[PDB]
């Protein structure tokens, strides 16, 4: 089912910590690299960070406002992601979305490979919130 | 006075030997005259399980089987992700989940094109590849290629005769009470064996030789648990098998002169294939088997016929070929009784597989194309294979159940009458001269 | 971090009109890294076009993009009621730095 | 009777069928192997009969005595009261020796002697 | 006083038999290395006054030859490339480069995407094909496919192997002999008054052809007409000439041959551009020789058919090209030539030349089966074929009124006839050295 | 003349060429199969001659007389007026009667008589 | 004297002859099941005073061994996985894992698109190849392919079948015998004064090598030099040592073997990770048993050539790696070792180890033919083999300056030499037992 | 001495071991071809001896005298000093004739004479 599981809800204080989590079957890690995006009400989308899948290594890149103490990790068992948040800031009053995409190939032959359909579908969660 | 060495040539003396035999049919043509030579007053000690004709038949049938599949279409191009749902044609309660209506993308004669093909498959030929239970594959695509073409080539058990090579002879035992429990007192010489129908089965012996005087039991070691017991009946049991579904056979090309056959829509309501064994006949048959078991096992006791214990379907249920399709029929109604020392049919439900693994090996696979219309089988149960339970409480109440699915045990029941001997015409003896 | 500034910000056209959208950045990244999304109010955004011209599945044929150095664009040849959404420009240059968002109104 | 018709009979009776088991002794790779094997078997025996001076003979009287070690003998016992299958089994162990000393007692002890008289 | 049965061993006695003959010779498809060189000495036993009966059409020696030639082809075609990857859409039109009027529509310039050594790369290949080898796809205007892609794969490149008809000798196994007929007028049936024997036959060139038999045994004296049933229509009339007719065939086009790889060591050869103007392939048959030769055939037909009968020769009936034209191999190339100018006359009771146009074909089935196909690789440069017409395969038109004016036309659709024509001289016989006769002793 | 040279000759003359015929009875898978069959046929005839007491010798004398039924002729003709091809074709319907008679009347009984001379 | 011809059967007389031999054994590539096991019953005649002349070079027993082993390789590798589906472009980078300078650039991590169990889906593996297995395209730094994908398809898997050079014995058919030389100084230059016979030869290990003959029969007494024509520099010189030299070879890298499935039951094995650091493969020849041992080769050269002559041992000439280096099979993996440290010194008439670097190829052309190729499978863990240097294959250079400075180099790409060096003791003869002689009778 | 042990021995002594050689002349695809060769070779020599009237003999006697053209040595030496390998080499040329004369004067001639005396 191309639908990520939503989690990471609940009430926290800035003087504390919050852990967000997400993801689902079908669009598994072996076929996908995943990222977090956030959006404050009245604002556009902001990238938080991205983590690569197991095979190619897994190095994670982050946006400046979330570097150092707001990290991203990959589970590798249940196909889930985590986003760690601490010492919440006023710019963190945003909806946090889980999102990634799978490039799917379907080859018509086991000989030449230029006779192939191709599909590129992105999946998004609905988004959780940070109670700064 | 004394005796002097005399050399005699043409002396009728036999030695145990292993050689190749000529395979003759209706291979080379069979000589119409068996040329049986006068039953003679000799005693010949020989047995089964230590014989070589069985092993040679096993190797010969494998080679012939493969030779008929080599010049046929590989289905490798069809090992693609399949998508499907249940078949919705007034499916009975006993057929729920047995059929799936699957689509796939087939290749064409031209590299550039595709066909959207729908076909029906039996459940046992399909594996869930997970990623949502709507993405399944054919069961043998992760092993060697599945082969199918040549629908024109039958699976019929055309009789094979084994003929001695020059310098050799085949001895034939005519003892009506013959068993492996000692020598045969009634031996004739033949040039060729009778024809043996190479019928494939893993449980019941169909269309074989019949015992003539009584039901008899043969085994390598009847007191062990590690050996199978071959029971030969003297009264064939009629069994009627059918698949009452008015099918469709369709054909597409998957490549340059490469045809593929598949099951199309089924006309009418979907019903389960089944076998019918006459109940009274089966009851009499078992009673006779029991009377014979009581001669080898403790007598004056109670014995049981139990369900098979489990394993791959090939050996847990009754596997056989008929029509040109394979059946895997449940025998629970045949082996569910105990025996005390003091129009009415048995219905056996069946499963069907289109993709077949062979004789206890996994280096190949084959797909049986479907037959157009309704198939019906009538056959003679001439024997039965039993396996003895590995011990019992208080060493009593012996229990037997089906087992012994290895192919060699089927030929042991046909080749038991024959031995191969080498002729050694040169002998020395003493005379005055 | 590529800095995007969507020039229209406030586009208003009747359904049936062409919503020409534009975004600009001073950093030079290959056109492969251009991406546009569509966000209906109250919903998570969805990807329309990635790789400047390559289209995502589930997207109408009226959607097409292009771009190179600083000037990147999205064309919606005819707006339908379902397309009145905020559009976003993304420059996936190792960081998906997005622009402010362009609203398409009636 | 036919091939091996007398196999179970008295040695002295079976001697009347020696041409019977001779006549049909000698009549895709697994078939070619049988054809070749039958020929080698046939020729190995003919080679040996050749060495012993039995080429073309059913019965040969040799020049070598019979050591009691091989049987307790009553001509009735050997020829009238036993079959060939039974005999061959009693004398099975010794055989090789008979064949061996026989070829040693012949040929080089016969034909050289013949040339000395030419 | 009476006679006794006595046995003679080494008796010169014959019985009819069928056995396996050895292939003997003096790489190729036919003249392979797995064939035994013959003894160079022509060890015939010469003629003796023996009058053996033997014939054609019931003779299994020819049938064995037929089977061996086909099996050898399969052995040579199998261990080579497959052209399945070329069953693609071909985009072509009748693009010309000074092509003459007679050749309009004979060549098409096809562009297609072949596979290559690596899976991820593609070729852009132009190949010039003969028209007979491609067909419209979906009956569109510019979409073609190779003619045999809807049957089994076309399998051939391997230009290194020769198809030259190097002669094969047939030798009997010990205990057998071959009886050779030296009767210069021998028919295909009845006794041969002059019989000599050999262990090995002369070499017979396995020339594959149709209606005109090329490069075979020439009659020693007279034109001989041999048939299983001369008065039937179901049998062919096989005519052996006593003079060769010289025929010169050519494809006067300086063709370039290019190659690409389809896959891992899988080479494909194709016709590239052609240097010079394009002209139609053709065969030149000397006119005077042909007219005298045919007249001899007519006089001989009148010895089996009736007197004062007009004999006329018509062209072939049509149907598959393979049974309508003169089909032969030359240098590995395959010609399908018309015979319309050879059989167009009526015969009365009482440096000129014939030019036969040809239509060259690259993909053939070769025999009488359509379960395979092969692509003949092109040959670089200009090809010139010189050969001897040795005989004809004729068929009679069935149906007549008042027994007048019988019509003949070329036949020869089957290949067996090509070898029946050269094995009429031989019979296989088993020798039975053991005999019995009465005597005194 | 050479092999089969005598085929057109009369039987009498042809009896002097018995060795040209004998010498020519003995010399991919077909090459091997054909070679093996030539050997098998040779051996079958040699065994039959051995059974009749004709091993080695080209010409035999036997103890079986000729039933008159098998012929409408006599030594005036069988030998000077006919060839072997003509001859064999007229008696092919007695071949297995004669061979059977020779097996029984030659070595099967002659060698019993030889043991009785001890 | 009226003497009479007679015939003796069983006369012990030989003729030179060429026949086929039986394979006698004592899965595996060489000692296949289609080889006859024999009893441990060697037999001889207790050498009598028989003088025979035979030689090497013209000994057809060598040719039979060469052709016969090719026929085993060509069948042993048929039922294996084709690697055609792996002829894809590769994206390769350097491996960066504690690599010594000598191995810098020697390994490449390549990332390729492999087919899988399903035909419509594909996967991306990450395997390590040796630089010698890969050829660049387009002068790129990131576009590579396997070395033999532009020639015959690479075929190889079957890791379960051993390449170990298990010995094979040769046996003659009845009617034939093999003569065996027992001279200690036997060469092909004339007769062997002391000979015996065997029915079966001793076992020969079909060891594959090109410069140093490994694991062979050692000379009994003295180093001996044999050649077809010592004067002709186009001929090879086979030098048999009378003392073995121990050589220790290794690939000191704890490689992990990974496996993916390419297709329908078609497995592929590929070096997938290297535990520990990266070091160069190498061979060790003790100086102590090499520097003096070589002097015995020199002592013999001084008898074939003039004495008081200066000679030099130079490294190999170059060209194909397979004929430049010491090629050999070690544990199933193919090594191509440099010999420069073994053949550098010069000689005049008046402990330490030698370490030589080795490179490894997985994709090789196993024989001199180029129509086949194989990818030797990877071996799990660290491989070590110890073998005996039995002899050298040397090439003398040509030219002449003041009749001195004869230079010798390791070399020769032909493997016939590897059997000539052991089959030199055997000749095949035919026995013709039928003899004719004068006598009185 | 074993098989071929007499190859270096004087013809006289070597002629006394004829059975050691005679004994050993009889026993993927190549091994079958090798067996067929051994058989055909054996049979060709046996056939020739049979034709000459030496079936079953290791040592022959003839009616064909020795013309001196074939050799120039004493009857004693061609037995006391020479070995068989070197003899055969002195008479190699001319061997394909002794066989011719030997065969013509033996069975096809002697057997005709024998019938004329029955
Ligand atoms: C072996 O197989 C693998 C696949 O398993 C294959 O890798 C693919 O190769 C093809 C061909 O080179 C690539 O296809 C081209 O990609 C162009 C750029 O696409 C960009 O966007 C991709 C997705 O990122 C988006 O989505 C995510 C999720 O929503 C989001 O987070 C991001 O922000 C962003 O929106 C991205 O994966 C891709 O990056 C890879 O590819 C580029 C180019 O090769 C490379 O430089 C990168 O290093 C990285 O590997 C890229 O950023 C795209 O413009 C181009 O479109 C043309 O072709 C299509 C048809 O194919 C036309 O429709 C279109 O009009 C254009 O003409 C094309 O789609 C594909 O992206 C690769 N996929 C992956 C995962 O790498 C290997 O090449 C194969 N062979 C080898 C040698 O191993
Ligand atoms: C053998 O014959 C003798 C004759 O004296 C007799 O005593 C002996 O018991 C017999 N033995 C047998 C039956 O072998
Ligand atoms: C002789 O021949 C006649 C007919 O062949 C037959 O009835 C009779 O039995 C024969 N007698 C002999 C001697 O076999
Ligand atoms: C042979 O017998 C026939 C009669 O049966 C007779 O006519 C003929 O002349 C005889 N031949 C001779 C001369 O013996
Ligand atoms: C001896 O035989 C030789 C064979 O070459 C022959 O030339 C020579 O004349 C012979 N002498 C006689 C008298 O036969």
């Amino acid at each position: 089912e191309v639908q990520l599981v939503e989690s990471g809800g609940g009430l926290v204080k800035p003087g504390g910590s919050l852990r967000l989590s997400c993801a689902a079957s079908g669009f598994t890690f072996s076929n996908a690299w995943m990222s977090w995006v956030r959006q404050a009400p009245g604002k556009g989308l902001e990238w938080v960070g991205r983590i690569k899948s197991k095979t190619d290594g897994g190095t994670t890149d982050y946006a400046a406002p979330v570097k150092g103490r707001f990290t991203i990790s990959r589970d590798d068992s249940k196909n889930t992601l985590y986003l760690q948040m601490n010492s919440l800031k006023t710019e963190d009053t945003a909806v946090y979305y889980c999102t990634t995409g799978v490039e799917t190939y379907d080859f018509w032959s086991g000989y030449d490979d230029h006779y192939y359909d191709y599909y590129f579908r992105d999946v998004w969660g609905k988004g959780t919130t940070v109670t700064v | 006075e004394n005796l002097w060495v005399t050399v005699y040539y043409g002396v009728p003396v036999w030695k145990d030997a292993e050689t190749t035999l000529f395979c003759a049919s209706d291979c080379v043509p069979t000589d119409p005259n068996p040329q049986e030579i006068h039953l003679e007053n000799v005693t010949e000690e020989f047995n089964m399980w230590k014989n070589n004709m069985v092993e040679q038949m096993h190797e010969d049938i494998i080679s012939l089987w493969d030779q008929s599949l080599k010049p046929c279409v590989k289905l490798t191009p069809l090992c693609v992700t399949l998508q499907c749902t249940n078949v919705t044609n007034n499916i009975t309660d006993d057929m729920r989940g047995e059929l799936k209506n699957c689509s796939f993308n087939a290749t064409t004669e031209l590299r550039n094109k595709r066909q959207k093909v729908y076909s029906l498959f039996y459940r046992l030929d399909i594996v869930p590849m997970g990623e949502n239970s709507a993405n399944y594959r054919l069961i043998d695509c992760n092993t060697s290629a599945i082969t199918q073409a040549c629908p024109k080539v039958s699976f019929e058990p055309i009789p094979i005769h084994y003929c001695a090579p020059a310098g050799f002879a085949i001895l034939k035992c005519k003892d009506k009470k013959f068993n492996g429990t000692g020598p045969c007192p009634s031996v004739s010489t033949v040039q060729c064996t009778h024809g043996i129908k190479p019928v494939v089965s893993t449980q019941l012996l169909l269309n074989g030789s019949l015992a003539e005087e009584e039901v008899i039991i043969r085994s390598e070691n009847i007191t062990n648990n590690a050996k199978n017991i071959l029971v030969q009946l003297n009264t064939p049991v009629q069994i009627n098998c059918t698949r009452p579904n008015n099918n469709t056979v369709k054909s597409i090309r998957i490549g340059p002169g490469q045809a593929f056959y598949y099951t199309g829509d089924i006309i009418g309501d979907i019903r389960q294939a089944h076998c019918n064994v006459s109940k009274a006949t089966w009851n009499e048959t078992l009673g006779k088997v029991v009377k014979q078991l009581r001669k080898h096992f403790g007598n004056n006791t109670i014995i049981r016929f139990a369900q098979s214990s489990g394993g791959d379907l090939e050996v847990t249920t009754h596997s056989f070929n008929c029509g040109g399709e394979f059946f895997y029929c449940n025998t629970s109604g045949l082996f569910n009784s105990t025996w005390i020392s003091n129009n009415d049919s048995i219905t056996l439900p069946c499963r069907i597989k289109q993709i077949i693994n062979m004789w206890q090996r996994i280096g190949q696979a084959m797909y049986a194309p479907p037959i157009q219309g309704v198939i019906r089988c009538v056959s003679n149960i001439t024997g039965l294979i039993l396996t003895r339970d590995g011990g019992s409480t208080n060493s009593t109440t012996e229990t037997f159940r089906p087992g012994g699915g290895d192919m060699r045990d089927n030929w042991r029941s046909e080749l038991y009458k024959y031995k191969v001997v080498k002729i050694e015409p040169l002998g020395v003896a003493p005379t005055r001269c | 971090e590529i800095v995007l500034t969507q020039s229209p910000g406030t586009l208003s056209l009747s359904p049936g009109e062409r919503a020409t959208l534009s975004c600009r950045a001073s950093q030079s990244v290959s056109s492969s890294y251009l991406a546009w999304y569509q966000q209906k109010p109250g919903q998570a955004p969805r990807l329309l076009i990635y790789g400047a011209s390559s289209r995502a599945t589930g997207i109408p044929d009226r959607f097409s993009g292009s771009g190179s150095g600083t000037d990147f664009t999205l064309t919606i040849s005819r707006l339908e009621p379902e397309d009145f959404a905020v559009y976003y420009c993304q420059q996936y240059g190792s960081s998906f730095t997005f622009g402010p968002g362009t609203k398409v109104d009636i | 009777l036919g091939f091996l018709g007398a196999a179970g009979s008295t040695m002295g009776a079976a001697s009347m069928t020696l041409t019977v088991q001779a006549r049909n002794l000698l009549s895709g790779i697994k078939q070619l192997q049988a054809r070749v094997l039958a020929v080698e078997h046939y020729l190995r025996d003919q080679q040996l009969l050749g060495i012993w001076g039995c080429s073309g003979k059913l019965i040969c009287c040799t020049n070598v005595p019979w050591n009691s070690s091989w049987s307790n003998r009553n001509l009735s016992e050997i020829w009238d009261n036993m079959t060939w299958l039974q005999w061959d089994k009693e004398i099975s162990n010794y055989t090789q020796i008979i064949y061996g000393l026989l070829e040693e007692s012949q040929n080089q002890q016969e034909k050289n002697e013949q040339d000395l008289l030419a």
